[PDB]
């Protein structure tokens, strides 16, 4: 089955040139009559799709965006790539890259099928801090009926994103990742829970495993009860 | 602006231009 | 320049019912329409093309109709697992997307699950004290979290963070986070939580002592 995994810096500074690239898996890209393109969705704006190639080199661009664009495709890898150059925060955004069915046929083709899962850029002036994670632990105050609930608190790390999971993914069941805020400080603080079998407390070991891509930290913190004295 | 901008390719593949007449006009075969 | 517009913003919909929901494009763009499926945290998918063609995988519930200027995604039966953003998109010169429309899930009242978490030794290391409140699992999404220190009432010292509506459930989970320093986490002793909802007949308030 086709499938798309977009790879780019997390992080990009301004006044510089943001590249990313698709690897499209399970199909070619060469030989085959489909464009392959890019699309972006800036936090809380719509979707708006920016360059699109095919394997004959021909070149499809929003206008709006044609002067900062450069895409190119690299056949043999099963590979194109994005690139957009003097970058502002006008460019913080989650870039897509897609299957892009042009066709000027009986009945236009113009849309995109199917997508990849998008990847966060950032565009800051600033320098990557990696997460300090701290355990929530539980307590006769974190217990109702039989359940109890425990987690991880992500905080101080920029930019986005981390990645939370649970003893190493096999927890996956009861488990809530709450959305990062911004913090006064100008960094994202976030906070994982979930919610096991209060009898369960002392036997099971519950840890949470932090990941923060664009700082290469990874981080594994024993969540255990907190000294009840 | 709609009817098939054309001038936002760089050029147009004749690959997928199907009958479309318009189309066959600029096109150039690969 | 053509303008692709949708209404309602957002929509609730009972599970089951239909929902009903439009896109609208400035000047005309005949047929030419796509819709996407946009599930949070997981990639858009292509519901419909020719403002009525269904794409290959997808459901008969979902339908396009419409043409020129107004258009229409309708998804009978709808069932909790439709919980996303829709947009539409035109393609008369080139891929214009509109700005989507949150579908959110109806559903009964349900009262949180309060929990409280006093802040880690490590974290008291240093320089700061955070205390989080954790409301599991309710709806709807409007809930107030009061925090009390001593009886103290706080203000600006405190975050929240609510989930995506739960795509088994159609629940909400929330988060407050009161931000303290070491110091004056230690000038005071009793910490409280206090939520006041909908599904609860009065406010109900989780709370430790320091040190139990």
């Amino acid at each position: 089955q086709l499938q798309l995994q977009e790879s780019g810096p997390g992080l990009v500074k301004p006044s510089e040139t943001l590249s990313l690239t698709c690897t499209v898996s399970g199909g070619s890209i060469s030989s085959s009559n489909y464009y392959w393109g890019w699309i972006r969705q800036p936090p809380g704006k719509g979707l708006e799709w920016i360059a699109s190639i095919h394997d004959s080199g021909s070149i499809y661009y929003n206008p709006s965006l044609r002067s900062r664009v450069t895409i190119s495709v690299d056949t043999s890898k099963n590979q194109f790539s994005l690139k957009l150059s003097s970058v502002t925060a006008a460019d913080t955004a989650v870039y897509y890259c897609a299957r892009h069915l042009v066709w000027f046929g009986e009945l236009r083709n113009n849309w995109f099928d199917p997508w990849g899962q998008g990847t966060l850029v950032t565009v800051a002036s600033a320098s990557t801090k990696g997460p300090s994670v701290f355990p929530l632990a539980p307590s006769s105050k974190s217990t109702s009926g039989g359940t109890a609930a425990l987690g991880c608190l992500v905080k101080d790390y920029f930019p986005e994103p981390v990645t939370v999971s649970w003893n190493s993914g096999a927890l996956t069941s009861g488990v809530h990742t709450f959305p990062a805020v911004l913090q006064s400080s100008g960094l994202y603080s976030l906070s994982s829970v979930v919610t096991v079998p209060s009898s369960s407390l002392g036997t099971q070991t519950y840890i949470c495993n932090v990941n923060h891509k664009p700082s290469n930290t990874k981080v594994d913190k024993k969540v255990e009860p907190k000294s009840c004295d | 602006n709609n009817d098939f901008h054309f001038e936002v390719f760089n050029f147009v593949p004749c690959s997928i231009c199907s009958n479309n007449p318009t189309c066959w006009a600029i096109c150039k075969r690969i | 320049e053509i303008v692709m517009t949708q209404s309602p913003a957002t929509l609730s919909v009972s599970p089951g019912e239909r929902a009903t929901l439009s896109c609208r494009a400035s000047q005309s763009v005949n047929s030419n329409l796509a819709w996407y499926q946009h599930k949070p945290g997981q990639a858009p998918r292509l519901l419909i093309y020719g403002a009525s063609t269904r794409a290959t995988g997808i459901p008969a519930r979902f339908s396009g109709s419409g043409s020129g200027t107004d258009f229409t995604l309708t998804i009978s039966s709808l069932q909790s697992e439709d919980f996303a953003v829709y947009y539409c998109q035109q393609y008369n010169n080139w891929p214009l997307f509109g700005p989507g429309t949150k579908v959110d899930l109806k559903r009964t009242v349900a009262a949180p699950s309060v929990f409280i978490f006093p802040p880690s030794d490590e974290q008291l290391k240093s320089g700061t004290a955070s205390v989080v409140c954790l409301l599991n699992n309710f709806y709807p999404r409007e809930a107030k979290v009061q925090w009390k220190v001593d009886n103290a009432l706080q203000s600006g010292n405190s975050q929240e963070s609510v989930t995506e509506q739960d795509s088994k459930d159609s629940t909400y989970s929330l988060s407050s986070t009161l931000t303290l320093s070491k110091a004056d986490y230690e000038k005071h002793k009793v910490y409280a939580c206090e939520v006041t909802h909908q599904g609860l007949s009065s406010p109900v308030t989780k709370s430790f002592n320091r040190g139990e």
